[PDB]
């Protein structure tokens, strides 16, 4: 393994000459003055003949084919372009990755942009990059060092046919390709130059070689939910531990790394493995060595379907006609996990079976506000075949295997063994207690918490058969699906976070397509209604996502509460898959229409009448609700006497307001498309709520 | 052999006759603006025994 | 093997696992169990059980019956960007198919799981005990869903099953739950000519089952079967207490394998228990 | 002897019931306690278990063995599910009741609390099915080997825990009306098995 340490960084290092250039711009070629800025670091030889000479010693044809399989003066183009849309630009500010500030939501003003602030990303990197032992150790924490720093900016940036790729993702699916080159070419037994296959002949994509495995941890939903409260939380943090330490045990078992790896979030986790003649058989062993783990322990509530697929390098490319077989590549490896999932458990698993953690898990609740996660060994809440996971303190440096450390990237970015897994900030309150906070300082508020249980509707669908409008021999790349899959993860799992600033509620799994917050009501809902406006900016609205809400008491238990409104966003992914339901079955409007018709047209105009006036109240509200719920024909008319009615009985000062008011409210009334009807039927619901007195 | 159950039949004749409100829904444009509680079935007035309890 | 066994339930509940989950079907042990209890409730027990251990005893898993019957999924039968994905979450929630169907089903066919009962829950409670406040779930069959455990007519069992319909099937009996009438109809043809027994190609189970040792080996790695939970308590007369079974795991209903097996009825007493708690798990199976 | 006897009597309210149902979402101007009805029937269901938990308890006010053998028992060896199968009621005049005009099968009673000391009303709108509603309901004693001459002991019980249940509410907010209730039509069939009907049905009245 000491040729795959040198193999990699410089597959990582093969592009640092363009943020060196483009940062103080220079005029002569960027592979060149990449080793340049690196040989002033630890002036280490093998790593930058890996830089030096891959663009034109048996190593570097490698990182030549491998820079190829990624995709085969200007900023980074946006991710969600190529779609079914034909209109935008949406160029990213080329900012770092920060945690404590606001997502660039990438504008069409910043094409400009290109030489200026690259100065501020280069200095930081100078910072973790100098004092950097090149071992296995701090493997990670150069990963760390691209997605926090070298995320926004772009790669080769030329007047090419890219042009929309990252340069940190970039470097990781180079990085991944490059080591499954090397398992590949090492298994089938020959070492005798690379510029024999690689340069030579360009023979290398017509063979399956680096298939892609993938897995599921199923049974996810049922083992969390059916369970004073907050240890829920606890429980569904306990299972992204779970959900890494087999994508970080099955690199250990292998001799990869996060780079080989294009999602982890929830359950669910693709990598990019060699399609060699003994990966195929450590990954039926890890499959039978932990899968036995989970009879011992979860008694088969839970299981991994360790799928594989077989493709080839042809298939990832976008001249020949491969984006029709591109699905083909996740669909191998996913039609083998959907048979892995019916023929389950092999035999003497069954024979042997047909003849603790419940209190365990307890002392892990009281470990949330910590912030290390160690793999230690037989100690407590075991997570592998050996091993446990404990949540340490400060006081680290006791026995350990990884440092999971928090969401941070920037803070505890400075010891070693920066693994970072990203949940699940902004736990304000115990649970029992977000009920009896909607009273304000004025007192006054229903006293009702509520939970918000969301997903993203076509994400699969989009991450597979997307980016596929656009001709025959379309763009289609990989690198075009790896980057959604991390924009899609940099979102749910960075984003939510700054979104749940200080708007009192728990965010409890902002994992793949999932959210499921729970809070105060009020701020529940502006939570709602700042998390998709937020995401349609980041997504150029054309991928949505459909929430349910579900107002309860306090101490309802969960599993009712985490069911009925699970049942209640289910009508809001069948009424067109883009909507909100609120509270009940019905309520069910179209989110866009939510927002602009419901929670600022109409409740605004509503807060502002009574909140602008003496004499009428609560008494009004209730009897306009009344002849909302009904709606005869009868009660058009009935509605127009009741309504004229009581500007005769205003005091002259404020008829004309209450005139603005009723011409405006029986205009919605009394419609045919039935839509602002029900609008305001709900608007009414939310003003009379949050004025209730105890 | 101590439990037994009696029942008070009584015979409520009243005067000034009573209004035990009932359906405070939004009533017709000219008519009763709040009537009193009556038994299905039959249309009559009922007094309920919760308007009997409270008072 | 012989004529259905219609069973009009009107209110039932068929825990799994818990109180607050119905499952709209029962598997056979159910409706074994079941006849045991009413066989040792008469006098009739010892005539049954040899009857449970003779070779042409029958009895399949429940499947819903409001036109003509119904059968399980076959499981692993599919032999397009957004459709073939949404109708994954459409295919999922599809599990009882018509009759009629089946050979258009392993063809191509769309189905939804034509709706057969509202499982719902109910709130209860006990007054005086200040911690007494449960949930039972519930099945509730549109009108005209029967079930029909297809079983070997017998002047015995015709005795027991019209038995259970004075005494409920299933979970929360003694409240109003499981209590049905019987309707005992002739197979069709085109059904009977698939029920097989001891066939040797490409088959489907539609009963629980779980294989002798030998044959147990022999239908996993050709098999696309699902996995069950027979856990629970132990219904006797004679033990003062309640204690758990021996929780084993069979084949689900569905569960296509290869070929046919033999599956025995697994005993489950509890250690240290008087009488034998039985588990059917014969097979009964399904050509295609 | 194996026999089952079934009672077949008829429910009827002279005074409208409640009960309960189960939490859901109420809004604003909607009902807050609405009536457990059958998904499927848009009708009122009176439950089987709310005619036994009503029956135990005021047969254990009386009997305190007798009862356990009646309702069941999960201790008491021998008295484990104890030869009585209820059933869940359910309307029998549906018809009857329209020609009498009846535009909804329940009522929707309006009521409120006076807090004591600030005098501000809190009101209420429960759901309750209409008085003559007729409820069907069916109880049925199972005959084995093991009774032993307690075929007329076990029907001084019944027959008093109905008596009791005549003189007491049903279901929900009882010592406020909602369970003046009555048996009618009283009669004791052998559905299944071969016993007498002439020694039990001549208790009655
Ligand atoms: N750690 C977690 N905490 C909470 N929810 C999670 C977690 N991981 C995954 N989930 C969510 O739970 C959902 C339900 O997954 P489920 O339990 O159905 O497994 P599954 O693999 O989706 O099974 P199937 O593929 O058969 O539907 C997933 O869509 C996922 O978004
Ligand atoms: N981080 C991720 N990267 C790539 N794909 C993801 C990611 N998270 C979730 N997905 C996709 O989203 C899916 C979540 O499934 P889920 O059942 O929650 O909704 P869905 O399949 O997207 O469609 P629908 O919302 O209509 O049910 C996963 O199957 C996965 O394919
Ligand atoms: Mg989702
Ligand atoms: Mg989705």
């Amino acid at each position: 393994k000491k040729e795959k340490i040198d193999l990699f960084y410089g597959a990582l290092l093969h592009n640092i000459g363009k943020v060196i250039q483009r940062a103080t711009g220079e005029r002569k070629k960027h592979a060149l003055v990449g080793a340049d800025w690196f040989d002033e670091i630890a002036d280490n030889q093998v790593i930058s003949d890996q830089i030096r000479y891959h663009m034109a010693d048996h190593l570097a044809y490698i990182t030549y084919i491998a820079d190829n399989i990624a995709s085969g003066y200007t900023n980074q183009a946006d991710i969600f372009n190529v779609f079914g849309a034909q209109t935008d630009k949406r160029y990213f500010k080329p900012t770092v990755l920060n945690l404590k500030s606001k997502p660039n939501f990438a504008s069409a003003t910043y094409e400009p942009f290109s030489k200026g602030d690259y100065a501020a990303i280069a200095t930081r990197i100078k910072n973790e990059l100098a004092e950097f032992e090149f071992n296995q150790v701090q493997i990670d924490s150069l990963l760390n060092l691209f997605e926090a720093t070298l995320s926004f900016v772009p790669s080769s940036t030329n007047t090419k046919e890219i042009a929309d790729i990252s340069l940190a993702d970039h470097s990781r699916l180079t990085a991944a390709f490059a080591l499954a080159i090397y398992d590949y070419l090492e298994d089938k037994g020959r070492h005798n130059y690379k510029e024999d296959l690689f340069t030579k002949v360009s023979a290398f994509y017509e063979e399956e070689a680096f298939l892609l495995a993938s897995f599921d941890l199923s049974g996810i939903q049922d083992f969390i939910y059916n369970i004073a409260a907050k240890q829920l939380k606890a429980r569904s943090l306990y299972l992204d531990f779970m959900s890494e330490y087999i994508a970080d045990s099955l690199l250990d078992k292998l001799g990869l790394n996060r780079a080989n790896m294009l999602y982890v979030g929830g359950g669910h986790a693709y990598f990019v493995l060699a399609n060699t003649e003994k990966t195929v058989e450590t990954l039926v062993q890890f499959e039978k060595d932990f899968n036995q783990f989970l009879l011992a322990n979860f008694q088969t509530r839970l299981y991994v379907a360790f799928g594989w697929g077989s493709f080839a390098a042809k298939d990832i490319m976008s001249e020949l006609n491969s984006p029709e077989s591109y699905r083909q590549v996740y669909q191998k490896a996913s039609r083998m996990i959907s048979k892995k999932k019916i023929s389950r458990y092999d035999y003497q698993t069954l024979m042997l079976l047909n003849r603790d953690i419940c209190r365990g898990l307890y002392q892990f609740s009281k470990e949330i506000a910590h912030d290390h996660f160690i793999i230690t060994e037989n100690e407590g809440l075991p997570i592998g075949p050996n091993a446990c996971l404990k949540g340490v303190a400060f006081e680290k440096l006791s026995q350990e295997a990884f440092s999971r450390v928090y969401v941070k990237n920037d803070y505890k970015a400075g010891t070693v063994k920066a693994t970072h897994v990203f949940v699940g900030d902004y736990q304000c309150d115990e649970i029992y207690n977000y009920a009896a906070l909607s009273k304000n300082e004025n007192g006054l508020g229903i006293k009702r918490l509520a939970v918000v249980r969301l997903d993203v509707d076509d994400l699969g669908a989009a991450f597979m058969a997307g980016f596929s409008q656009q001709g025959n021999g379309q763009y289609s790349t990989l690198s075009r699906s790896a980057t959604f899959s991390r924009s899609m993860s940099l979102f749910f799992k960075v984003y939510i976070n700054q979104f749940a600033s200080d708007k009192k509620l728990s965010i409890i799994y902002a994992g793949g397509d999932d959210v499921f917050a729970i809070g105060s009501w009020q701020d529940i809902i502006a939570f709602t209604v700042e998390l998709r406006e937020n995401f349609i900016k980041w997504t150029n609205g054309k991928l949505t996502l459909s929430a349910g809400i579900g107002l309860f008491a306090d101490k309802t238990p969960i599993s009712l509460m985490a069911h009925q409104t699970g049942e209640l966003e289910e009508a809001a992914k069948g009424n067109e898959k883009d909507s909100i339901s609120l509270f009940s079955s019905d309520y069910t409007f179209k989110f866009d229409r939510f927002i602009t018709n419901v929670y600022d047209d109409k409740l605004e105009q509503i807060r502002y009448f009574f909140n602008h006036q003496d004499e009428r109240g609560k008494n009004f509200i209730y009897k306009l609700i009344e002849l909302l719920r009904n709606h005869d024909r009868m009660n058009m008319a009935r509605l127009a006497y009741y309504l004229t009615r009581l500007e005769e009985l205003t005091r002259e000062t404020d008829r004309d307001k209450f005139k603005t008011f009723k011409n405006l409210f029986y205009s919605w009334y009394t419609n045919k498309n039935d839509k602002d009807r029900k609008e305001a039927e709900l608007a009414l619901l939310l003003y009379i709520y949050e004025i209730r007195k105890d | 052999m101590t439990f037994a159950k009696i029942k008070f039949s009584a015979q409520i004749r009243l005067e000034t006759g009573l209004h035990i409100g009932g359906s405070d829904a939004f009533a017709a444009i000219g008519a009763i603006n709040s009537p009193v509680i009556k038994d299905p079935i039959t249309n009559l007035p009922i007094i309920p025994g919760s308007s009997l309890k409270g008072k | 093997t012989y004529k259905l066994y219609i069973m009009t339930f009107q209110n039932a509940h068929f825990g799994s696992g818990t109180l607050d989950s119905s499952k709209l079907t029962f598997s056979a042990d159910r409706i074994f169990s079941a006849l045991v209890l009413e066989a040792l409730k008469m006098g009739k027990l010892d005539a049954f059980l040899a009857e449970a251990n003779q070779d042409k005893f029958t009895l399949t898993d429940a499947f819903p019956f409001q036109f003509g019957p119904f059968l399980p999924k076959p499981i692993g039968y599919p032999k397009d960007v957004k459709e073939v994905r949404r109708q994954a979450k459409l295919s999922k929630k599809l599990q009882f198919l018509a009759l009629e169907n089946v050979d258009d089903y392993l063809n191509g066919e769309l189905f939804e799981n034509e709706e057969h009962a509202v499982i719902d829950t109910v709130t209860k409670n006990q007054p005086h005990k200040d911690d007494n406040l449960y949930q039972v779930a519930t099945t509730r069959f549109s009108n005209d869903t029967s079930l029909y455990v297809i079983a070997n007519e017998s002047d015995l069992l015709n005795e027991l099953m019209s038995s259970l319909q004075y005494s409920g099937l299933g979970g929360k009996r003694s409240s109003g739950f499981g209590r049905f009438e019987l309707d005992i109809q002739n197979i069709p043809l085109e059904l009977s000519d698939r029920l097989t027994k001891n066939h040797s190609d490409k088959v489907m189970s539609l009963t629980t089952a779980l294989p002798v040792d030998a044959d147990l080996e022999e239908a996993m790695e050709d098999g696309h079967y699902l996995l069950t939970k027979s856990s629970g308590f132990a219904f006797s007369h004679a033990t003062n207490e309640n204690y758990r079974k021996q929780d084993l795991y069979k084949f689900a209903s569905g569960s296509t394998f290869s070929k046919t097996f033999e599956g025995q009825i697994v005993d489950v007493r509890p250690l240290d228990f008087p009488h034998a708690v039985l588990n059917y798990a014969k097979p009964l199976f399904f050509k295609l | 002897t194996f026999a089952k006897i079934k009672f077949s009597a008829q429910i009827r309210l002279e005074t409208g019931l409640h009960i309960g149902g189960s939490d859901a979402f109420a809004a604003i101007g909607a009902i807050n306690s609405p009536v457990i009805k059958d998904p499927i029937t848009n009708l009122p269901i009176i439950p089987g278990s709310s005619l036994k938990g009503k029956m135990r308890t005021l047969l254990a006010k009386v009997y305190n063995d007798i009862l356990s053998r009646l309702f069941g028992n999960s201790k008491d060896k021998r008295f484990k599910m104890g030869r009585l199968i209820f059933r869940d009621a359910f309307l029998s005049n549906a018809d009857e009741l329209d020609s009498l005009g009846v535009r909804s099968y329940t009522e929707v009673k309006f009521e409120n609390t006076i807090d004591r000391i600030t005098a501000e009303a809190n009101p209420r709108q429960i759901e309750r099915a209409i008085r003559n509603s007729t409820f069907d309901f069916e109880l049925i004693y199972e005959i084995t080997d093991e009774n032993e001459n307690q075929v007329e002991e076990d029907f001084k019980v019944i027959r008093d825990g109905l008596k009791l249940l005549e003189l007491d509410y049903l279901g929900g907010s009882g010592s406020r009306g909602y369970g003046k209730v009555a048996f009618e039509n009283l009669k004791a069939t052998t559905v299944f098995g071969n016993y007498d009907v002439k020694t039990l049905n001549e208790l009655l009245t």
